[PDB]
């Protein structure tokens, strides 16, 4: 009963005279809110969004003069009701689009008072920012997705973010918080900077996380199949010159089996009107298929015979245009493969 | 009577505060809680999660809510919940979650005359899942429901299942369209940190992927068309149209099947089982007709310089080749 | 082949546990029920149980019977309570999806064999 | 200080009314930073904007005699003060932000100019003229006015940095490329009375080195495939008749893309012509062997070949003149 | 000035009952609605429903709220309505709608010195309409939106459209890139039921589906595929790896257009008038195959068995055509 | 006058009045009897395995405590004046996620009579959850089910009732199917009991049985299936020299399947088991298999090369393995239609 009544006391006689409208120590010094993250689950990016989802704790914690209380206990933990009542930074994300505070079962969040008038601010966010990604060495690129958050109304001269420990040792991940179906988390790098407006200098809490997208599904999905029918268009020139029917389906089909990959590559991938890695690599893929049609057009009108070579009168030759393209279109697919992997490959 | 029932609800909420844990300077109170499940929607995994709609319940005694006359559990409005002390319980893996309110929020306070008070919810929530999709769709799963205190340490709240392993009821009553439950568990521990331990409940599914539907759509086309492949190798090599025909056709084929099941199966941006197993079959298709290439080469290029011999060995290596590749895969990933 | 074996007493002065057990296909979808059928070849609806645990029951035998079914064992159960003596009759299992159903015989598509419950006095 | 400040400025204020009820019109100043014009839907015709959308007006009920000469307040005011009915005219979906807290500004200088600055988001609409696709441009809206006052009772006027762009890089744009900026005032007339009307104009161009090669390359080497058959010999009736029905079926699966981006207009855009004369072409050349077949074997046109060869290289490149300059150059 | 214009306001508003309609013993009240139409959004073959973003107004007379001395319309910000009796108007066809609130939430309060109050809402509602699609995509749907009071008879309110005819606007500047709004009706009527009779007021729209789409990507592809496939008569019957080959290819043709069509058109399982023209264009396709194989098997089957070639092919270079073209006269007059 | 004893009325209602506690908390149960007229069973969903409901849900029970004397017989009460006065915690049990409608005003009626009995009507949206057998897709029919109930009140506390007979209590609107792919044929009104952990609950119920129409899938799925296995079999007739025609006419029509197969499952939840055009579909995929693998058969046995000119050397004479298979293969898909077209046209 006298633990509750003191506590009870303490809590009532708080928020006398205190105005939340206004900042701790407004015509008196620089509110210094010191923040800290705590990044659960790094969620998933959304290639077609230019998008990504992740799951903190943000916490932050600035000193309140006007909240200093005397008592038996040495950290007040306040109710939501209580909490309302009390000034709390503006901090917003710079490039969030739509982001959840959590209210299961009850509103995620906790402000503690220490009596030396120390605020505690903790509350689990799900932060659905913007990544501004260029996606023109799909599938081969890295990207370095932004956390930028500061405060809103008050400039670099009412209040000032920093963080709470060494800032590398700030921003800290869980170790089961990857989930990424198609990237590599690298690691993250943080910085602070001050980023001018037309309404004032803000301070600016940059977070970046070094991403890098997965290659083992587009080798096996877009890469392999088109290399194979490269080659099998390339099969054809290994065939006697009077199967004008047989060389006829290796040439168009092997085109058709190109268009069938190219359209399947491109709907797994957003929507950008500009050539990706992958769209320079099927296109000029694309040329060899065709080259190796246009080939046999040129063997077709040097044939001069319809009977192939019995197995037993003069036969046809061996189409010196047909033995120089196993040389030729097999080495210059192969230079071309080392053109393209070695340029994406390094950038 | 009816008037001596509201002068006792009337006075237990006078003097009440609700910033007042149950024995706030004494022991921890403890919170037993007990789930009903209604459904499992569906279970996502390119979002890696699972929908989730349960009726969530805890139990814990206050000494400032018993009574004693009345011989009946007092079941009261589900809005004075916004006038009691109720835990501050959060999950972990929630991504989305929203209690239902139609036609009324769906709470209920139904107070005991010891004192023990039960807050009752519908919640239908999305919680997260790291998926292994290496074996897809040869896989088990083990997707989890994490329950924790938000601000209170174990020197202030405990938890408990109540009743046990029977306290998650309604898993046996779950029929998901592509899964199986096998098997769900119930943790209780104190996640111990530097501050202080915090006490956590965890509720687990084991989720094996049901796999006739993969069998009928993807593995039996897919072999279907590896042997007509085989076609091509009782057909005369005079009989070139014929025998490109085949092969090349069923290069297409196998590219038809791999490009739209790319386009019907979720969209795992990484090497799965079942890609494997289609660019395998893809390989022997493609090597199918590899064959009659050399054995066109060697008849009309390398004639005026044996031929059935080629074929003869490729009737019995090919299916040999391709019956010891589905003996490998399926004795690795099953 | 789904075999909807039942088991239970037949001879009573009492109260009895009528069961069911399934084989060969998972009811825990399908809506498991109790039917009667006395001299006079009308199957009266006893009582039926949804996939939701929703208890439903025929006006005449409300409050005696009650109904539970084991979701994991695949069953279904009929507490039998207070038999009068004109409870003399064939108590059949059915397990259905019921279509224009839950009172009709011909919505169930499954069917046990039969126990001829003799209740004399 | 300032607490005695804020409670002598509420005290007898009413927020209903809007200042110079009887007087003059209200002028307000707006302001607008645009963040990131999001992804152009233009199946749904619309497209998604960032913005911080500022505002000031001199409100004489908000005067103080003080040294603070400004007073930068939280969001905590607004809902105290008169704030302007400001919708946006063509949005679908608009949303303010409140993570973490209601990102809103009120700054209250000492002769009453009130700053007022909030972030929306926008699924504001704009109907794409999508004739000459892919290569064509738009310029969709942002217009906004009041709700409620007429002309008579407020006037909206824009700033010297009217509209600010930030770096143009980090946005949004899938498809099309950011190439203009352009102001406007209008007064609508509509039946509550005369609305004044600001309105923002974004110019779009595409961008177009993505069509080229999935499209408009497989289309043309796929009508020079379907060529092929004419340097073929005449009596090579499999083969012919092989490079005839698989160039029409290729011609067909590429007419799938054609359409991918795009709701179901019914005219015929700049891709869709390009598509149907290339399977025209297609189309022609087995007909072309068709005829030949006939008149010459199964029974001039036994030298239809040799005109076949000069006749449709002729029309497709005299089309591709056509076609690409009066749908770039015109 | 202002302080005389806040003494009035401050006077309306002292001793409002806000439970209370007006005119409460007396006349019904009579309220007169006004929709200006944004757009419409999204019109939905699937969900049978259509999205309609429209300005909401309706002008009622309130005694209470009559003021002197002040020649002005006094616009009000809009948390007054929450202090004013507003009607209880729902939509019957409403699915989902709500009120757009950005900056603030879009209503708006004008009291005229007489006692007339215009109260405007801002309103994107997701209206339900039944779509019989039998005809698709030759068809002419209607969709309307139905106006009604929620508590009160036509005891107590009556509806009415201001200015009948022109009371609704903005329908002929409605750009649909699918569909073509041909006209718009205006009906007020009173539904009778047994407690009472309630008012009622619908907007209706009578959509024309534009068919230059369909031309393009379904039909006139479906006509050219068919025409490919009587070139297998006009080629020798020797000619087996060609007249199969080319026949063959065009049965796969009009599969994978109707494969592509089912994939991009809504999907609306049951038989519409698309679904007869290409499944229709599948037979000929199909009996322009079999007519190959009756070759085949007469010249070397029935052959030396020892009933002509020529006479077969003759016949279908004359029947296929005009079957096709009867086929194409019953179809676009049974539908148009 | 009538207005100053309406409003006197309205003020002294609530006095004296708890909203917590039930009528006759230590007295009698409530019966609280219900009625739905539903306006629209709009679409039902096979992918989530739901269907949505627009109802005009009436609920009447009598509250003893809101007696009344005066002039008029009905009370019509505000929204703020119904939120003060106990009304039944009704919820959905299978509902997903429903919709209390408030455009423009919140579609809430509450009505007292001279002797407390209250009328409570609410316009509602409810997105309910059907659990399908798809079994037989599509030759298939199931019942949707709609169970509402007390989520706090056990039967000793809260009974529910209809307001009429049952099968008369629930109304469908004559303009209320709104289905595209399904045939409302009849509802089907119940009531029920659970054993929750709480206690036993009454569950009012209301079943919606529906049917599929199948002549979607007859033109778009079966019709081509059936057409492309008679296109299979008609190249038996063909001579047994045309090696390039048979085989062209043998894969392809296995590709035609293939493109048949892959477009079926598409417009299709993803179930784990096989549905009734799954087995269809494979069978017919059997077919176009064996056909070609009877060509390869033929093929084998041919010993010539040419043709039969058409005015006669030796020639070959047509196989015994064609001869039969013209009887053999249609009879066997002949009789295979026969079984499918009884055994799921019975269920
Ligand atoms: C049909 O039914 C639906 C459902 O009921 C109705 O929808 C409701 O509509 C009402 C009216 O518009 C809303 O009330 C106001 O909401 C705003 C917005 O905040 C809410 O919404 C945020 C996100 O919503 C977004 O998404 C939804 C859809 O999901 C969308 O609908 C919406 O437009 C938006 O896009 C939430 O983040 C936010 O939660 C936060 O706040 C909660 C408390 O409100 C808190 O519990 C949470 O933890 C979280 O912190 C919230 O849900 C509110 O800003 C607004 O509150 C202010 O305004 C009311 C008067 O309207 C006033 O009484 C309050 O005091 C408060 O005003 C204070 O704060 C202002 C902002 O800082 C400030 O400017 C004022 O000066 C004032 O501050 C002063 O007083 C405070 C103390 O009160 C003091 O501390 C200060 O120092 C200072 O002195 C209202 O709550 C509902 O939210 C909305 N509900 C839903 C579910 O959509 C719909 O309208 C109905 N239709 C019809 C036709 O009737
Ligand atoms: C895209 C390719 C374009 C190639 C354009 C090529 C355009 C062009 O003019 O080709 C001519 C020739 C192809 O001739 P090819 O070997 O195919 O054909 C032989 C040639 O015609 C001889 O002249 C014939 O003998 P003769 O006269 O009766 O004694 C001989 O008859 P037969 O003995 O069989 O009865 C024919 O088989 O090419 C080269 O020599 C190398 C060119 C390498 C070009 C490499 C380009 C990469
Ligand atoms: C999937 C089908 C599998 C079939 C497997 C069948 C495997 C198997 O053993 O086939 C042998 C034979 C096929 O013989 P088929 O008629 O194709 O070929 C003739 C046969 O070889 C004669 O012996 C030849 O005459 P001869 O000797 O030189 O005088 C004749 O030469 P020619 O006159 O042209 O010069 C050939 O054309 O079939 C049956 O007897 C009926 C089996 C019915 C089986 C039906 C199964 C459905
Ligand atoms: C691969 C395809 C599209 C088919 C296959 O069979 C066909 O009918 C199609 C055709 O395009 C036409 C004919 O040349 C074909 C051949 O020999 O088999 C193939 C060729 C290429």
């Amino acid at each position: 009963k006298d633990n509750t009544t003191v506590f009870t006391r303490i809590l009532d006689r708080l928020l006398d005279g205190y105005d939340n409208r206004l900042r701790p120590g407004l015509g008196e010094r620089v509110t210094e809110v010191k923040t800290d993250i705590f990044v659960t689950s790094f969620g998933p990016v959304s290639d077609h969004d230019m998008e990504y989802t992740i799951d903190v704790f943000f916490r932050q914690s600035w000193k309140d003069e006007r909240l200093k209380f005397k008592g038996p206990m040495t950290v007040l933990r306040l109710n939501n009701l209580m909490a309302s009542k009390i000034w709390t930074p503006d901090t917003f994300f710079h490039n969030g689009k739509k982001s959840v505070a959590h209210n299961m079962t009850m509103p995620n969040k906790l402000l503690r008072i220490t009596e030396d008038g120390t605020l505690l601010y903790t509350m689990r966010l799900t932060v659905r920012a913007e990544c501004p990604m260029h996606l023109e060495d799909f599938p081969m690129d890295a990207h370095a997705c932004p956390l930028k958050f500061g405060s809103y109304a008050y400039t670099r001269a009412e209040v000032v973010y920093e963080w709470t420990r060494e800032p590398a040792r700030s921003v800290v991940v869980a170790e089961d918080g990857s989930r990424l179906n198609q990237y590599d988390l690298l690691g993250q790098t943080v910085d602070s900077g001050i980023v001018q407006s037309s309404t004032g200098e803000y301070v600016v809490m940059t977070t970046h996380f070094h991403l890098k997208r997965k290659i083992g599904y587009f080798v096996i999905q877009t890469y392999l199949p088109c290399i194979m029918t490269v080659i099998l268009s390339q099969v054809s020139f290994w065939l006697n010159r009077e199967s004008v029917p047989a060389r006829t389906v290796f040439g168009v089909t092997t085109v058709l089996t190109m268009t069938t990959l190219s359209i399947s590559a491109r709907n797994s991938l957003p929507k950008v009107a500009y050539a990706t890695a992958m769209d320079w690599f099927i296109a000029v893929c694309y040329a060899f298929v065709f080259s190796a049609l246009i080939e046999f057009a040129t063997v077709n009108y040097f044939t001069k015979r319809g009977y192939a070579w019995d197995g037993k009168k003069t036969f046809n030759s061996v189409s010196k245009i047909d033995r120089l393209s196993r040389i030729a279109f097999p080495l210059l697919f192969g230079i071309f493969n080392l053109v393209y992997w070695a340029t994406y490959l390094n950038r | 009577n009816m008037s001596f029932v509201k002068e006792t609800v009337d006075k237990l909420l006078k003097g009440y505060d609700i910033r007042l844990r149950p024995d706030f300077g004494g022991p921890p109170v403890c919170v037993g809680m007990n789930i009903d499940i209604a459904s499992i929607d569906m279970v996502s995994e390119v979002n890696m999660d699972y929908t989730l709609t349960m009726y969530f319940q805890q139990y814990w005694r206050d000494k400032r809510l018993a009574y004693s006359g009345i011989p009946l559990n007092l079941t009261l409005d589900n809005r004075v919940a916004d006038q009691l002390w109720v835990p501050d319980t959060y999950f972990l893996n929630d991504k989305k979650s929203f209690v239902h309110g139609v036609t009324v929020k769906n709470r209920m306070i139904r107070l005991h005359p010891d004192g023990t008070v039960l807050y009752g919810l519908r919640i239908t929530t999305t919680a997260a899942c790291m998926m292994d999709l290496r074996r897809y769709p040869l896989d088990e799963q083990n997707c989890t429901l994490e329950i924790e205190s938000y601000g209170y340490t174990t020197d202030d709240i405990e938890f408990y299942w109540r009743g046990g392993d029977k306290a998650v009821t309604g898993v046996e009553r779950i029929e998901l369209p592509q899964f199986s439950i096998v098997e769900h568990r119930l943790v209780s521990r104190n996640v111990v940190f530097a501050t202080g331990a915090y006490p956590r409940l965890s509720l687990s599914f084991r989720l094996k992927r049901n796999i006739g539907y993969f069998i009928l759509q993807t593995y039996m086309p897919s072999i279907l068309i590896t042997i007509l492949s085989w076609v091509s190798f009782w057909i005369n090599y005079d009989a070139s149209a014929a025998r490109v025909a085949l092969g090349i056709t069923t290069v297409l084929t196998m590219t038809t099947i791999n490009t739209h099941l790319r386009e019907t199966l979720p969209k795992i941006p990484y090497v799965k089982a079942i890609d494997m197993y289609l660019m395998g079959c893809f390989v022997f298709v493609f090597l199918a007709l590899l064959e009659y290439a050399f054995v066109n080469y060697i008849f009309f290029g390398r004639g005026p310089q044996d031929v059935n011999a080629i074929d003869r060995w490729s009737r019995i290596v090919f299916p040999f080749t391709f019956s010891l590749f589905n003996l490998v895969y399926w004795l690795y990933y099953v | 082949q789904v075999q909807l074996q039942e088991s239970g007493g037949g001879l009573v002065q009492g109260s009895l546990r009528v069961s069911c057990a399934a084989s060969g296909r998972t009811f825990t979808t399908y809506i498991m029920a109790w039917f009667r059928q006395a001299p006079g070849k009308e199957r009266e609806f006893l009582a039926a149980m949804d996939q939701g645990r929703i208890q439903y029951y025929g006006d005449s035998v409300r409050g005696r019977f009650t109904i539970s079914r084991d979701y994991a064992k695949n069953s279904v159960d009929l507490q039998l309570d207070g038999l009068r003596p004109e409870d003399t009759a064939v108590y059949y299992c059915a397990a259905g999806a019921g279509f224009w159903g839950l009172r009709t015989a011909s919505s169930y598509h499954y069917w046990g064999q039969g126990t001829q419950v003799t209740v004399s006095s | 200080d300032v607490t005695v400040i804020l409670n002598n400025l509420l005290e007898g204020y009413d927020n209903k009314l809007r200042p110079d009820i009887g007087v003059k019109p209200t002028l307000i100043h707006t302001d607008m930073y645009v963040n990131s014009i999001g992804p152009v839907n233009a199946i749904n015709m619309e497209y998604t904007i960032d913005i911080f959308f500022a505002q000031t007006w001199y409100d004489r009920r908000l005067k103080f005699n003080s040294t603070i000469k400004v007073l930068r307040l939280n969001s905590n005011m607004v809902g105290k003060i008169w704030i302007p009915d400001t919708f946006f005219r063509n949005s679908k979906k608009a949303d303010a932000h409140w993570i973490t807290t209601p990102n809103r500004m009120l700054r209250i200088w000492n002769d009453g100019r009130v700053l007022y600055t909030l972030r929306l988001t926008i699924d504001a609409e704009c109907q794409l003229q999508l004739h000459n696709f892919p290569m064509d441009e738009h310029s969709c809206p942002l217009e906004f006015s009041s709700y409620g006052y007429p002309r008579e009772e407020i006037v909206y006027q824009w700033k010297r940095s009217s509209v600010e762009v930030g770096d143009t890089r980090s946005w949004r744009l899938y498809q099309f490329s950011f190439v203009g900026l352009r102001n406007t005032t209008e007064v609508v007339k509509t039946t509550s009375g005369d609305y004044v009307v600001m309105s923002v104009y974004f110019d779009l161009s595409r961008r177009m080195g993505y069509f080229t090669i999935q499209t408009y390359i497989p289309c043309t080497l796929i009508v020079v495939l379907s060529w092929v058959s004419f340097w073929i010999n005449k009596d090579a009736v499999p083969a012919r008749t092989s490079l005839g029905i698989t160039t029409v079926l290729t011609m067909t699966t590429l007419s799938t893309i054609a359409r991918k981006s795009l709701p179901k207009v019914s005219y015929v855009t700049a891709m869709d012509l390009f598509v149907s004369v290339c399977f025209i072409f297609v189309f022609s050349a087995l007909v072309e062997y068709g005829t030949l077949h006939y008149f010459v074997s199964n029974r001039r046109i036994a030298k239809m070949d040799s005109y076949a060869r000069i006749f449709f290289p002729t029309a497709f490149c005299l089309f591709n003149l056509v076609y690409w300059v009066s749908y770039l150059y015109l």
